[PDB]
RNA sequence: CCCGCAGAAGAAGCACCGGCUAACUCCGUGCCAGCAGCCGCGGUAAUACGGAGGGUGCAAGCGUUAAUCGGAAUUACUGGG
RNA sequence: CGGCCGCAAGGUUAAAACUCAAAUGAAUUGACGGGGGCCCGCACAAGCGGUGGAGCAUGUGGUUUAAUUCGAUGCAACGCGAAGAACCUUACCUGGUCUUGACAUCCACGGAAGUUUUCAGAGAUGAGAAUGUGCCUUCGGGAACCGUGAGACAGGUGCUGC
RNA sequence: CCAGGGCUACACACGUGCUACAAUGGCGCAUACAAAGAGAAGCGACCUCGCGAGAGCAAGCGGACCUCAUAAAGUGCGUCGUAGUCCGGAUUGGAGUCUGCAACUCGACUCCAUGAAGUCGGAAUCGCUAGUAAUCGUGGAUCAGAAUGCCACGGUGAAUAC
RNA sequence: AGCCAGGAUGUUGGCUUAGAAGCAGCCAUCAUUUAAAGAAAGCGUAAUAGCUCACUGGUCGAGUCGGCCUGCGCGGAAGA
RNA sequence: GCUCAACGGAUAAAAGGUACUCCGGGGAUAACAGGCUGAUACCGCCCAAGAGUUCAUAUCGACGGCGGUGUUUGGCACCUCGAUGUCGGCUCAUCACAUCCUGGGGCUGAAGUAGGUCCCAAGGGUAUGGCUGUUCGCCAUUUAAAGUGGUACGCGAGCUG
RNA sequence: CGCGGGGUGGAGCAGCCUGGUAGCUCGUCGGGCUCAUAACCCGAAGGUCGUCGGUUCAAAUCCGGCCCCCGCA
RNA sequence: AGGAGGUAAAAAUGUGAAAA
């Protein structure tokens, strides 16, 4: 909600709903301009402390999360081939035939 | 890095004993929290966050 | 050891304060920072966390840690099942 | 672990490091049992009429939004608070304004109060042209009434039913 | 403090109601039979105009008397004759009345036209043993205006409980 | 073309305010006094001073200077 | 007309292995070596931003280009299939220079010293072992240096298998 | 730079071969069941079939170009 | 009193903080 008011659209990316109810893991996609520079800062684990229903005597039962921000961009891998290695090394292995051959392979 | 997932860290304690949201990395204090539920995320940045 | 002058002048901190174990409130932070020998408190209205005042115990000592014994009739001959 | 025994599987003898401040026995009062006996009730059995299927009425969630106030939210919330939202109500939003204030008391001041009514204006308000010029007088003013300077406060449908 | 707006927003689901899917019924004419209540900046004769909501004059009563108020089902007879039909009725265009500063978001009601869903409801589930179920009608509070919501009464009136 | 001198007044030129003075860095690419000097290539270059080529006269004063069409040659051309 | 997998159709009925192999032939046709070539490999030059503190001509050097040697792998079948009969090690060598050292010099971002880079030069010297069937290669310890290649990938009518 | 299998609800397989006419399982939505969930039961939307073209009353279908993956070389 | 015959397929699970 707080990403729309930003303009960025939450690209839904992983989901996973508990076999009686709530998320296990979820993951999303934010779009847009100064998104994950405004978000590095939010990698925190917040705190939350709420009345409990599912504990029948309802008491206050405290309830963790984290969020985790990653700026998911990934440039990667094209040639790191450079002239300053490669000791080329063309050397000889014999074989095999039937009389007096040395069927090599260099 | 993110492995302290439970009783470790408490960036932001939302309570409804009194309804009352402290980030206590600075201390902003509010006791609007549906709101913030709902958009009031951009004040934990410029204020709290502002200094880092 | 005794005699003369001298300005109260040169001479007071340590531990604890929920119960066990004598003795309290306020404020700041809120299962966070911390406390402890033990039972257990701190989860926004804390006699236990920290500071301030006050008070309790001791007193040039006061706490802490380690160690032996009694408490322990939990090695019982005395004195157990 | 070692010793011993055994064809083997293992048996026999027998510790510690470490960890917690409990483990355990009998019994008591409730609770609970696809335990039992008895009993009660539209529980089911025997019938009758509905809901869900349809159009519309109304509430909530969800979604949306400047707000689409907030609370209730298994049975025992959901035609509920609301014995009734075009303004009002309304606790909401936006805009425009007043801010000892809208309600109220004390210190100090001028003026009967009120009213016909005009301009700017969405309104709240500001600034006027005049009539009227009253109960009584410690007569340098006690009092229903309007506004004002300012120090105490007022108000709060703001939160907390843990 | 105030105008306007929202609380009635809408690709969705659920809770709670009114009327039917027809012929024990609809339409038409004549027509008998109730209890309890409310009334004054109120209810309103009689009468007059009209298709109608209502407009106007306006006695009586601040009340067992006057008014609201013609009860509706049902009964005699005629028509339709088993259809998506003359059963049913939302939506929709246009023309009006009521209250109110104001009916556009956003009211109730009326007139003309239009006229679908629906042909007795799956898994499943709800209420009731008495003048109760089911079913038709009326008044009041709430209220400036306006409910099928709520409260209350009357008409008709079963089966089963081994 | 060698040689002997000149090669400058504001300009410590803006500067993105302790800065690069023709010269790591981007610019208008000045008005002048003149037989005379482009606010610009290299050297120490952080910045200097200073040494040069453009340019101006005196001497040597005849063919000279910059290119083109072509012939023959040099370097490039190092292995059992 | 079934009918000719190869379609002028060995009768329209038909697959493999052979490293004891054997016989007849071929360098008409392969493997090692030599030969022509030089794609590739190797080496040497040209233009030249950039990198490097400033400056490319201290060095390296992209973008592409121009040649040489005949040591890698290959291309073509010229020589040998009435035999050129073997990879490495051992022993013994010999030549080239594009030099691993020692010598003589130029340049520097060569202070000193130690290095880097380039030119001249073949005179002489250019390790011992662990592991592998080894060349190569890795490691250990040196050394002034433990050079790069040719010589049937030198050398088996000299040895080993 | 050869021959071949395939591209079908979100996922995974028939349906094609012999030209019309896509079934089912899981998942998704909701209801009911218990206080909640699972499970169970009922009802239902969701796939013209990677992409382009020809043929036909009609092509995901018969065939071919382009892209991705896989088998042997 | 003395004592026999007929009489239940399937139904799992619920993290964690309060008592002067």
């Amino acid at each position: 909600r707080w990403a729309e008011s930003r303009g960025f659209k939450t690209e839904i990316i992983e989901e996973s709903e508990g076999e009686v109810a709530g998320i296990k893991s979820v993951t999303i996609k934010i779009s847009g301009d100064y998104a994950y520079g405004w978000l590095r800062t939010e990698t925190g684990v917040h705190r939350l402390v709420r009345k409990s229903p599912f504990d029948s005597g309802g008491r206050r039962h405290t309830s963790f999360s984290s969020a985790f921000v990653y700026p998911e961009v990934d440039d990667d891998i094209d040639i790191e081939i450079n002239p300053a290695d490669l000791r080329i090394d063309v050397y000889r292995t014999s074989g095999a035939g039937g009389q007096h051959v040395n069927r090599t392979e260099s | 890095n993110k492995s302290d997932i439970g009783w470790g860290s408490q960036i932001r304690s939302y309570v409804l004993d009194d309804s009352r949201i402290k980030d206590l990395r600075t201390g902003v204090e509010t006791r609007n929290t549906q709101a913030v539920l709902d958009g009031s995320l951009d004040q934990f940045i410029e204020a709290s966050l502002k200094a880092g």
